[PDB]
């Protein structure tokens, strides 16, 4: 029932994540995103929109992508913005990731408050966050890998 | 072969199910297969079991709500075993634990070697963890079992929810992590922690009904071995049983997410999902949603608006929202998925509020209203019915 | 001090009442006492799971009989432990087989009460081991826990008068229940006359103390010694065989019959023969929902020359009256007589105890039978 | 069923009034006459009256020692058409709690006595006890049978 099943610690270092900002939050503008990276051929991983602001009515998309790919894909963006439609595309080659896999992880909301206070414990600043009941996934800065797997091993205590 | 078979409550509810049930049994072995069987307690019995639980103590001590739910998967036990004794099999009860829970499963494969179907039902020794559904799979794996079936009222997996998109199929197979992921989300199909320990040590799942002979659904293989040419989309999964609560302007230091879930877990608050995004340059600062079950959903904002005088400028509240999502091994090596699952739903008029993924899914956060209309575009988009 | 208590069905019907009876219990330790505390199911728990074993195998083996039952019985343990440990006692429960037995041996369950935790026995009815416990325990006094409040001296909805009794002795107690109403299981009083633990008949709803039943009649005063009080039967049909041969074997041959077909006879009586025809008639009691089954084996057996006739009646009532003060003075199954007389009521059979006297009559005279037996002696 | 022993009595004896008719107030008239001569009452038998004749017989158990004086006393108050007096009676119990539910034991104590050929003249039992009275010489000869029968 309340007990959650930790199977382990992941991290990666092979792509990089770009930020389009300030998509104007209404049916449609998703797809001219997306779909321009598809025409390139390049495969995204990771995306995460948050909600838009009422000031604005604007929001930013973030997407991950092979590290190769990376300059490309902001370059494809950066060049289709001429309208209104965004403010600027970032572009972040040094961005790691570390999640913790495992299941039933809704029932217990402290793995996810300990999963936080173990990257504190190590000053490691979560910069972007996207879970699930089986996968917390974190970005963070990849010189911080190192010290983010060690505070998550000895927290959840988890290995071979 | 060798074959663990689970039956829920709902396929134990009377006598006459369990003698039903007990023919299956014996069906099974008849086919020349050593035969597991696990128990869960009659209906509703565990649910009706806990309430009374904790009418008599909030907070039940471990060592005796262990004795009360074996107790009631006990009763289970001894009518099934009964049941199999009268249809001329040979029946070796055990606790899920006399079978070690850990793992050494040595007792069993004694009584298996002799021809008897054993069954295994409750706990005793050291619970947790998902029960009846992660016993058998345990059970599954160190008898190295070809199969672990877990039958219920439920004949499979789909690729929608029947009631909402009509041209919805049923799974003949898929991965662990294809299941995982649509059980994540929407689903609510099995236990997922019993699905993740059949991931952990390769047992194959078979999710078939124990009211038709319909051969169900079978989970096995990872999607890692699936070959990229094979690879195909799943499913879309459903959910409108969540609230979402964004704190807005939480300034990007280490330990701030700390500070927002401490707060939640501490009041035993239930998150489903959570998601940030890249902070602003200018000013520093980023907003946190997570969703939770509605039932929370009030009481999750109550904590945070106290937390939020500094912290943070602002705390919001939305009980309407819905979120579908795609589940394939497919989409992992394959641009445009993402691309046809936003232009699916733009083509439907469905606005994207938020969104978020896993290697092999997409999620969007959407009004519930929309929820159906979502569904049946991102179906026949990925041209999944028949 | 030393206490067993025993909780039924209907005083673990809910939560609520268990967490009550959990506050007596520990009010019980708190008073200065070892408690051990044997639970039976949570209300028809058992008949229910009787009526599944049965749907599920007609002939449920005995291993898998005792598992059901068991869990059963381990529902009502842990949920009145937990509710025991939420008010500050520490819990620990046996099933009966590692609690003692099998016959007793306790060793465990005083090792636990010595440690001051509050054991808790389930099952392996429950009665019989709780007197069983409190023998091998050397307990000063098991207690019942029901519904009643103590036994009576009659009936109270069938003798307005009826009252309370404080104390009799075990003896008393097993003829009162061996033709009235089951009060207590028959089985667990003997093991109390037969080891000397005190029984305490009383309620789980009130904090009356209800009626003791302790020590033996033979070791009290004959001056001393009183009635007890009026049971009545209405349950029982009578059956009667006429022209039986009093020669050894052939009431062998009748029971047997009776035996095999699982008839449950009750009170059977058989006076002198008659010289002339040299041939008795023996007449017995069982259950109604019986009696049809017994006629139909007893005629088969009659109409091949073994007896006459097979009488058949499913009217009659049983009134009783008990009390040692009855086995040493006379005049009492006088007394009794003529009080059916006075209210014209006919003795049909009787049949006695040295301190048990029964008369089979109508039923439809055994309240008026009853009232007047009550008022007759001193009783109310 | 428990059975906690096996008692047998050789202190009584046992006086049948014959014929008695079974009206109400016929039964108070016998004992009360006893209790007049305070002769302290023990076991009573009444079984169901004939149907052709409409009447009963009572045989009831004395000490021993009041015995013929209790049969004389009976036989002053005479409609009975006879009265017996017998002192060579001896009681043979079987004691317990719950035989009712268990009829074997009240069958096997009936197969016990056959099998050494013993006398049943009287039959009253009940759920805690079942007593028979058969011929006093034969009580030791009983009594081996149901020690044996039902191990006590
Ligand atoms: C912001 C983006 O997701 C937009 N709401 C869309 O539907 O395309
Ligand atoms: C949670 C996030 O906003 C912050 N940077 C932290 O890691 O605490
Ligand atoms: C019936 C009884 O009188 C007989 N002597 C018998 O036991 O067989
Ligand atoms: C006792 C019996 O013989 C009679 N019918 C009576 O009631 O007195």
């Amino acid at each position: 029932m309340e007990e959650a099943v930790l199977t382990g610690v992941a991290t990666d270092k092979s792509e990089a994540k770009v930020t389009v900002l300030g998509i104007s939050d209404k049916p449609g503008e998703a797809a001219k995103v997306f779909r321009a990276l598809a025409d390139a051929e390049i495969n995204i991983d990771m995306v995460l929109q948050n909600v838009s602001s009422v000031e604005d009515g604007t929001t930013d998309i973030t997407f991950t992508c092979p590290r190769s790919d990376g300059r490309r894909a902001m370059e494809i963006l950066k060049k289709l913005q001429v309208q209104g439609n965004w403010t600027n595309v970032l572009y972040d080659d040094q961005v790691g990731k570390v999640s913790l896999v495992g299941a039933g992880m809704k029932s217990h909301p402290g793995v996810t408050a300990e999963f936080m206070e173990a990257l504190r414990d190590v000053n490691v600043n979560i910069e972007l966050i996207s879970t699930s009941e089986i996968r917390i996934s974190v970005l963070i800065r990849e010189d911080d890998l190192d010290a983010a797997a060690r505070a998550l091993h000895e927290q959840f205590q988890l290995g071979g | 072969a060798l074959v663990v078979q689970k039956y829920g409550g709902s396929s134990l509810e009377s006598a006459e199910r369990i003698r039903n049930v007990a023919e299956r049994i014996v069906a099974t072995k008849k086919a020349g297969n050593d035969v597991v069987v696990v128990c869960s307690a009659m209906g509703d019995t565990t649910d009706e079991l806990l309430e009374l639980a904790a009418a008599v103590n909030p907070v039940p001590p471990a060592r005796e709500m262990d004795m009360l739910l074996t107790a009631g998967e006990r009763i289970s036990n001894a009518l099934v075993a009964m049941a199999i004794e009268s249809l001329g099999a040979e029946a070796q009860s055990f606790t899920g634990s006399q079978a070690g829970v850990l793992v050494t499963p040595g007792r069993v494969r004694e009584a298996l070697d002799e021809g008897k179907i054993c069954i295994v039902a409750g706990f005793q020794g050291v619970l947790g963890r998902g029960g009846s559904d992660t016993t058998a799979v345990a059970l599954a794996a160190a008898l190295n079992a070809d199969v672990c079936e877990i039958y219920s009222d439920v004949d499979g997996v789909y690729t929608a929810d029947p009631r909402i998109v009509p041209n919805a199929q049923k799974l003949e197979k898929l991965s662990f992590e294809e299941m995982l992921e649509l059980a994540a989300v929407g689903s609510k199909i099995l236990v997922l922690r019993s699905v993740e320990y059949a991931r952990a040590f390769n047992v194959p799942l078979r999710v078939r009904s124990s009211y038709s002979n319909d051969p169900g659904t079978l989970i096995a293989g990872s999607m890692e071995d699936i070959p990229v040419e094979e690879a195909v989309l799943t499913g879309v999964a459903t959910d409108k049983s969540e609230a979402k609560v964004t704190v807005l302007g939480i300034s990007d230091k280490p330990g701030e997410a700390a500070k927002v879930f401490r707060a939640l877990a501490d009041a035993e608050i239930n998150i489903d999902m959570v998601l940030q995004n890249v902070s602003s340059v200018e000013d520093g600062t980023t907003d946190i949603t997570f969703t939770c079950p509605r039932s929370d959903g009030r009481r999750a904002m109550e904590i945070l608006k106290k937390l939020q005088v500094g912290n943070w400028t602002n705390v919001l509240y939305d009980d309407q929202v819905g979120k579908v999502s795609l589940v394939g091994a497919g989409m992992k090596s394959h641009p445009g998925v993402t691309a046809e699952f936003m232009e699916a739903l733009r083509d439907v008029n469905v606005n994207i509020e938020l969104i978020s993924t896993s290697e092999i899914r997409i999620s969007v956060l959407i009004r519930e209203d929309d929820l159906d209309a979502a569904a049946r575009a991102l179906h026949e988009q990925f041209q999944l019915g028949g």
